[PDB]
């Protein structure tokens, strides 16, 4: 609050204190925030004990992965299909008004370490990772293990597990292509992303709104102002963009909130999405939920849910 | 405007016989006039 | 430094730009509309003005039940301009040694690195958890044995002082 | 453990001190915006009404209650948001509650971390402390596996677990806890043939 | 905020202009909660295809 309202000025800043708390009310709810960010991100991918590594031989059950996965191939240990993720989804000129981002504890490589780690666990473990020590268990079994969950029978998947990979190689490659050619397939994303960057371009308009005073520009009115009526226009813009900047975390607050319940709903799937079969009816994406697969995105998640669908219809008679 | 008499000109190709082109150009400001004159009326001078 | 160019005042370092600014324009504005280039109003050059490094400051401690020994965090701030100093994305950490062995992380620093005391205060790498190189291969399966009953205390906020203000 | 881990270590309440001190800072926090001036030539409200009069006092007083108010109704504002984070854990202590203390939950990691069996209420002041007693896997042992059984020519497929390779004696153990028994039709179940699935080890079953 | 709070008055609603966008974040903010209602609306009736 005192760099951004009162910013390089210590009488203006003195002026803010005559507020009392609103700045450790204020920094307290950003950083209460910030923690949140890390706490929610640490409940999504850190909440597997140790980090688990795929073994040089990437021989999945006849089930490439090498899509989903990080590639030695990229400088970065990054996945092609997610690298494709972030490259579909300033920072100076934000932190000059003292509006600053803060790098979160996992960087963007820490982030595809945890996904990788995470991703290896569930394709090595099924569900016994996410509640104790990690087993190894090959992939095709894990299919049988999530068909029985979700009330199907085995014989199914080991009978056509061949078409089955192909059909899922060829989903991976339809996610491909859909999210290469339409931008507004990730919306849900572009929409989160969108909104911080309206949150703070509109935070930084304010800073350009005059709100009732002489000019918008703090450092003219500081040039152009003594203290007598200086006091007055500051206090002007002091409740101006106070409760802008009180609007502003209030949106955050709130929009913390819708995320927060997202987060934990993206924590819930995780866990039991992820890192087990939930038997929840489309809970968990449209169909029967047989796993999901987390990939890194810019502050955020994006879930490949495999999911059992009937095609073809037949009518017959029954009896109770 | 509010006491600007201001001037805009642009030198620019074209390879039209009869009509305006199609593409864009900006007009640059050349000199502010202090002159604060009313002016409603025009008329071309050609030779 | 401080300047003010030609009404244009503020704090940060003067660097050249490469701007093709037209012979009336003088000075130029970001997406935030805030100013961050200006053509020089003696000789013509064209520079970008930035403002001077800052960031907040976090204080890297064990608690005072065991030790008054501490590290600070310039956070975003590069080494060379802050008059055991350890470079990373976050900033420059000094105070605190910086060692190769991940740990668990005990006070958050940001960008990947994490502090603890062990005694003195380090600096480190952060581990994301020990490593584990899981035996994974096509024909192996791991099933447990023995089991341990443990309980886990989770504690989720019910209520709140009833308080009316009046 | 809980006990001693708990009357030990301060901070292992840390999740219900940190509510309850989240409220204690948000009354004491409101307490000293009473004692904030906000531009006032006075934060006493005992002291502005016993020091101004009505002719001058209607002004002051009033732009010293309008930044009063906005102090307040960001106080109830900031606290119908905290209030909907304590209320959306509300709702996950009730479904908790619900089907992890008065049920049993199939939801893996959402009554806590571990295999969930159940949960006991503890009375805590303003809230509610869960003891949820969780199967952890412990001790690890290696095995080789195999996708299915090739027994008379018919594939072989378990109802409910995962075939051991002791090295001559392959036996099924539910899925959570390693208990080999003998490989009988009544507790897998034959399904198709085994000249499909690739891997087959085709080992014996037993017709009891 | 022009026609609530300086409704049908032009100087008004020019006087308003000067806080910038916040109209333009409580109109988003309410279009986007009368979107979040046929969103939500959505997901819970039209959810068969
Ligand atoms: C990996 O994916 C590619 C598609 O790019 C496919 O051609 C290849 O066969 C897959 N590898 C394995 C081992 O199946
Ligand atoms: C600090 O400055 C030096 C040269 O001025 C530069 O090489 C180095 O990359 C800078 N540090 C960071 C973290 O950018
Ligand atoms: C720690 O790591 C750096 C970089 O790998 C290395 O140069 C150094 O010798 C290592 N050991 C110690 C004791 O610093
Ligand atoms: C299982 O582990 C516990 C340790 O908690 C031990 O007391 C018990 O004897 C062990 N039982 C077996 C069968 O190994
Ligand atoms: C395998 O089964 C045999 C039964 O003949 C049993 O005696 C033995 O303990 C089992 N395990 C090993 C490792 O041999
Ligand atoms: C069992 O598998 C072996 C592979 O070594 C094969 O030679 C044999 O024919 C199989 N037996 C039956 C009954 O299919």
């Amino acid at each position: 609050c005192t760099m951004y309202i009162c910013g390089d000025s210590t009488e203006c800043s003195n002026l803010l204190l005559q507020y009392g708390s609103f700045c450790t009310q204020l920094n307290r709810a950003l950083t209460g925030i910030a923690v949140e960010q890390d706490k929610n991100t640490q409940e999504v991918f850190a909440q597997v004990k140790q980090i688990y590594k795929t073994p040089p031989i990437k021989d999945f059950g006849g089930f490439n992965f090498s899509q989903i996965l990080p590639d030695p191939s990229k400088p970065s240990k990054r996945s092609p299909i997610e690298d494709l993720l972030f490259n579909k989804v300033l920072i100076c000129a934000q932190k000059f008004n003292g509006l600053t981002v803060l790098p979160p504890l996992l960087t963007d490589e820490m982030i595809a370490q945890y996904t990788s780690a995470l991703l290896a666990g569930t394709i090595t473990s099924g569900w016994t990772f996410g509640a104790g020590p990690a087993l190894q268990i090959p992939f095709p079994m894990q299919m049988a293990y999530r068909f029985n969950g979700i009330g199907v029978t085995q014989n199914v998947l080991y009978e056509n597990q061949k078409l089955i990979a192909n059909q899922f190689n060829s989903a991976i490659g339809k996610i491909q292509d859909s999210l290469s050619s339409t931008p507004s397939a990730l919306g849900k994303l572009q929409d989160v992303v969108n909104q911080n960057a309206q949150a703070l371009n509109t935070l930084v308009k304010q800073l350009s709104s005059n709100f009732g005073a002489i000019s918008s520009v703090l450092n003219d009115i500081l040039s152009r102002l003594d203290p007598p009526e200086a006091e007055v226009q500051i206090d002007r813009l002091i409740t101006g963009r106070l409760q802008s900047l009180q609007t502003y975390v209030t949106q955050q607050l709130i929009r913390a909130a819708e995320i927060r319940a997202s987060a934990n709903l993206a924590a819930t799937k995780m866990s039991e999405c992820v890192l087990g079969q939930s038997k929840r009816v489309d809970f968990c994406g449209k169909g029967y939920h047989l796993m999901s697969f987390p990939q890194s995105a810019p502050h955020g998640v994006v879930f490949l849910h495999v999911t059992y669908v009937p095609a073809q219809e037949k009518n017959f008679t029954t009896a109770p | 405007i509010d006491g600007y008499f201001k001037i805009y000109s642009k030198h620019t190709p074209i390879n039209l016989v009869r009509d305006l082109p199609q593409g864009f150009s900006a007009l640059e400001p050349l000199v502010d006039l202090p002159i604060g004159i009313n002016i409603t009326r025009f008329q071309t001078l050609l030779a | 430094v401080n300047f003010n160019f030609n009404g244009l005042t503020g704090t940060g370092v003067l660097t050249e730009s490469n701007k093709k600014f037209l012979p009336f324009q003088q000075f130029g504005r970001d997406i935030a509309d805030t100013t961050d280039a200006v053509r020089d109003p003696q000789t013509l050059e064209i520079l970008d003005i930035t403002p001077c490094s800052f960031g907040g400051v976090s204080v890297i401690t064990p608690g005072t039940n065991t030790s008054n020994q501490v590290a600070v965090l310039y956070q975003d701030v590069n080494c060379t301009e802050v008059p055991n100093v350890f470079q990373t994305r976050a900033g420059c950490l000094i105070g605190a040694e910086h060692v190769n062995n991940s740990y668990e992380c005990d006070i958050p620093i940001g960008a990947g690195i994490c502090a603890s005391y062990q005694q003195s205060i380090i600096a480190y790498t952060m581990s994301l958890g020990a490593e584990n190189s899981v035996a994974y291969s096509n024909n192996s399966i791991a099933i447990p044995t023995n089991f341990t009953i443990s309980v886990t205390t989770e504690i989720l906020p019910v209520s709140m002082t009833k308080t009316s203000v009046d | 453990k809980i006990q001693d881990s708990l009357s030990s270590t301060p901070s292992a309440l840390g999740k219900l001190q940190d509510v309850v001190n989240q409220n204690a800072q948000a009354l004491n926090t409101l307490v000293k915006q009473l004692s904030s001036n906000f531009g006032a030539i006075s934060s006493v409200l005992n002291d502005i009404l016993s020091r101004l009069d009505p002719p001058e006092a209607e002004v002051q007083i009033d732009r010293l209650i309008t930044g009063r108010l906005q102090s307040l109704q960001t106080y109830v504002t900031q606290q119908l948001i905290r209030a909907a984070e304590i209320r959306a854990s509300a709702n996950l202590a009730a479904t908790k509650m619900s089907e992890c203390v008065l049920g049993q939950s199939k939801r893996v990691d959402f009554c806590g971390k571990g295999y969930h069996l159940m949960s006991f209420p503890q009375s805590a002041p303003h809230g509610v402390v869960f003891l949820h007693v969780t199967y952890v896997p412990a001790q690890e042992k290696n095995f080789t596996t195999a996708p299915a059984i090739c027994h008379d020519g018919k594939a072989h497929f378990p109802r409910e677990g995962v075939f051991v390779s002791n090295g001559t004696h392959w036996f099924v153990t539910q899925r959570n806890f390693y208990e080999p028994q003998i490989i009988t039709t009544d507790n897998t179940f034959v399904s198709g043939n085994c000249d499909v699935v690739i891997g087959i080890v085709n080992n014996t079953v037993y017709d009891p």
